[PDB]
């Protein structure tokens, strides 16, 4: 059956758009199409999706997530896009895209990110379109570089489609390119 | 670009200005953050089996042309939020006979939604929502007389004028499993408006399974008027919450906390559960709920209740369920719970109770659950729970509880015997240790 909130149809369970503050409960297994976009999901409880070994879409765009819980993907081993914009992310969890190796659209813009925990993207190896524009990327920090180093050397599926490419990941405050930073301008004093 | 996962077509973000091709059997799409700038009847031709479409949060200014949707009969559900400046011209939704859902919230669209003929195709719809828009006035076109199955009504977040017998006209017959007037403010349906006696009963003829008139102000002048207009509407559940002018307040003048007349015009609406909370009730006064006689279920959370006057619960023969949760009572009597013989789950935590009155529980004798978590408890008289026959549950935790003896004597017993029931755990204050495990060298 489908959850209150939510509105189905085949493998596809939409509860966008309905001021959830969590995700609903008794979501069926078989569903490869999740939508939790729009809503006021302020946290995820860990292994929340650990049912859901079939989902190929999850959709968390325009909620209010601040950061996320380790090894929440880790079951999710099908999953092929993962939308995330306009949240308030402000920092990622050491390897929490790790066992995604079929992702292909990772979605990540309008965010709160100050940096990239190291390796976070050396797994996803079907990555086609990653989005990474409009975060504070701190480049005076010394964390900055694996960012820097990945995007350089993946900038053809960086903000594609006109999203400004690899040159539109940008340092807060000066507007530059990250790509463009060098290791001696950064330290790792001013991490916070 | 679209990416297709059996019937499901994922298209969410793909700079589209078109509709894409897509495989002609796919019965979900998702259209919304695209640039698609205008919807016209070439825009669906090749995706005749849609069942579900969402076509949300296009740039701003989305135009949907004549027959945008002629072909779609097997379209159930369609989405069309956040299009900012949304353009519909008035045959949009030709060929929609068989829609059941259409959601239309924060597309600055203005009453003639509702008046004009735009929803005149929709025989089958049963839920619309159109929250947060510039809807001034309800006035649904004659069509709705003859759509059987409309049952829900989201119009949440639109600032309503008024709400009339003339507007809701086309509405009469009609039984709403969900009308949700939630923060639509009513600022014309003040205490000084001439147009009471002419605004007559908006919802006459007319059936409710939940009334939503929540952030809405509900000052008791007002109230009072409101159901006064409203009498003999049967509701099943009624939803006041945040009523941020409801009730006296902490210590103060202007306003009224609610009397046995408020809400008389409820007398024969059948109301099951009622929810009043995170309002500013100050005093619950006598007979205030007297008109409430089939209640089941009471919320009162959130408000700023010190007092529970004499028979402020005279005439609630069918109660179980009482929520007083996050006031400011105090201390407990026998008189305050009278008049409540059927109550089953009594909810006392957070009101920085410092005291329990000798005979507090005892017109209680079917109650079940009893919160008395988060006060300021050191100490219940002897015997203070000895009556409640019918008890499954109790919170006692996050009391400061004084566990000298033999002040802790019954207390500790109490625990012991009953240890089952307690839900959490009550604790000595300096010790930590459990109350329950406190044995007296005498009593
Ligand atoms: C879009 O459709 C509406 C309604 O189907 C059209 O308006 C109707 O036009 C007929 C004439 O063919 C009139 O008799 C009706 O009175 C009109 N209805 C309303 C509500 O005005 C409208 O002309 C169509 N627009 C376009 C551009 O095709
Ligand atoms: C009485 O109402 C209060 C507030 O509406 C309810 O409080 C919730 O309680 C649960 C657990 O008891 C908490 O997790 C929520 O955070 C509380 N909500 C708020 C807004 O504080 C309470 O549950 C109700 N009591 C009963 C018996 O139904
Ligand atoms: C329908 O819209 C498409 C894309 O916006 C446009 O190319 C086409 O000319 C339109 N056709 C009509 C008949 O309006
Ligand atoms: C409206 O009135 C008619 C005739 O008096 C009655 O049969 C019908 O049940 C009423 N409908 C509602 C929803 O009250």
């Amino acid at each position: 059956a489908c959850p209150s909130q939510c509105s189905c149809s085949g493998t596809t369970v939409d509860c966008s758009g309905k001021s959830l503050a969590s995700v609903p409960t008794g979501i069926p297994t078989t569903t490869q199409v999740l939508g939790l976009s729009s809503n006021q999901i302020t946290k995820l409880e860990p292994g929340v999706f650990d049912s859901l070994v079939n989902l190929q879409i999850l959709v968390l765009y325009q909620n209010q997530l601040t950061t996320l819980p380790a090894g929440v993907f880790d079951r999710l081993i099908n999953l092929k896009e993962l939308y995330f914009s306009n949240n308030q992310l402000t920092s990622l969890p050491a390897g929490v895209f790790d066992k995604l190796t079929q992702l292909t659209r990772l979605e990540l813009q309008t965010n709160q990110l100050k940096s990239i925990p190291r390796g976070a993207f050396d797994n996803l190896k079907s990555l086609t379109n990653i989005y990474l524009f409009n975060n504070p990327w701190d480049c005076e920090c010394s964390d900055i570089l694996y960012l820097k180093n990945w995007i350089v050397q993946h900038a053809s599926i960086v903000n594609p489609d006109g999203h400004g490419g690899v040159d539109n990941v940008k340092c807060s405050g000066t507007n530059t390119p990250v790509r463009a930073v060098t290791e001696a301008s950064t330290s790792p004093s001013k991490c916070p | 670009e679209c990416s297709v996962i059996g019937y499901n077509a994922i298209c969410i973000n793909r700079g589209l200005h078109q509709v894409p091709e897509l495989p002609a059997h796919v019965n979900y799409v998702d259209l919304s953050l695209n640039s698609i700038a205008e919807l016209n009847e070439t825009s669906f031709s090749r995706l005749q089996d849609l069942q579900f479409l969402k076509v949300e949060q296009q740039t701003p200014g989305l135009v949907i042309r004549n027959n945008t949707f002629r072909g779609l009969s097997s379209l159930i559900i369609l989405k069309l939020d956040y299009n900012q400046f949304l353009q519909l011209e008035t045959g949009a939704f030709n060929g929609l006979a068989n829609l059941e859902v259409l959601t239309l919230t924060q597309c600055n669209l203005d009453g003639a939604v509702l008046s004009g003929n735009f929803f005149k195709p929709l025989t089958s719809l049963e839920m619309l929502v159109l929250r947060d828009n510039n809807i001034k006035k309800i006035q649904p076109a004659s069509f709705f007389l003859n759509m059987r199955r409309f049952h829900v009504l989201d119009l949440t977040f639109n600032k309503v004028k008024s709400i009339c017998e003339e507007d809701l006209l086309n509405f009469q017959g009609k039984h709403f499993t969900l009308l949700r007037l939630s923060s639509i403010t009513l600022q014309d349906m003040n205490e000084y408006w001439l147009g009471w006696e002419k605004c007559g009963n908006p919802f006459k003829n007319t059936s409710i399974t939940t009334l939503d008139l929540s952030g809405n102000g509900f000052k008791e002048s007002m109230a009072k008027r409101f159901f006064d207009a409203i009498a003999g509407t049967k509701i099943q559940s009624l939803i006041l919450s945040n009523s941020y002018n409801m009730g006296s307040s902490f210590g103060h003048t202007n306003f009224k906390d609610p009397d046995n007349f408020t809400f008389k015009g409820l007398e024969a609406s059948g109301v099951k559960t009622c929810d009043l909370s995170k309002s500013k009730i100050f005093a619950l006064l006598k007979s205030v709920f007297s008109h409430f006689t089939d209640l089941e279920q009471l919320t009162l959370a959130q408000n700023e209740i010190n007092k529970i006057d004499d028979n402020a619960f005279w005439g609630l023969t069918h109660l179980l369920k009482l929520n007083l949760s996050q006031n400011f009572l105090g201390s407990i009597d026998s008189r305050m719970f009278e008049n409540l013989d059927k109550l089953e789950v009594l909810d006392l935590s957070y009101n920085h109770i410092r005291a329990l009155g000798d005979q507090s529980f005892l017109g209680l004798p079917n109650l079940k659950e009893l919160a008395l978590d988060t006060n300021q408890l050191k100490s219940v008289p002897d015997g203070i729970f000895d009556r409640l026959t019918s008890l499954q549950k109790i919170w006692l935790h996050t009391n400061p509880w004084d566990c000298s003896c033999p002040r802790i004597d019954y207390l500790s017993r109490w625990l012991n015997k009953n240890s089952q029931k307690e839900q959490g755990s009550a604790k000595c204050s300096g010790s930590g240790k459990p109350v329950r495990s406190i044995i007296c060298p005498t009593s």
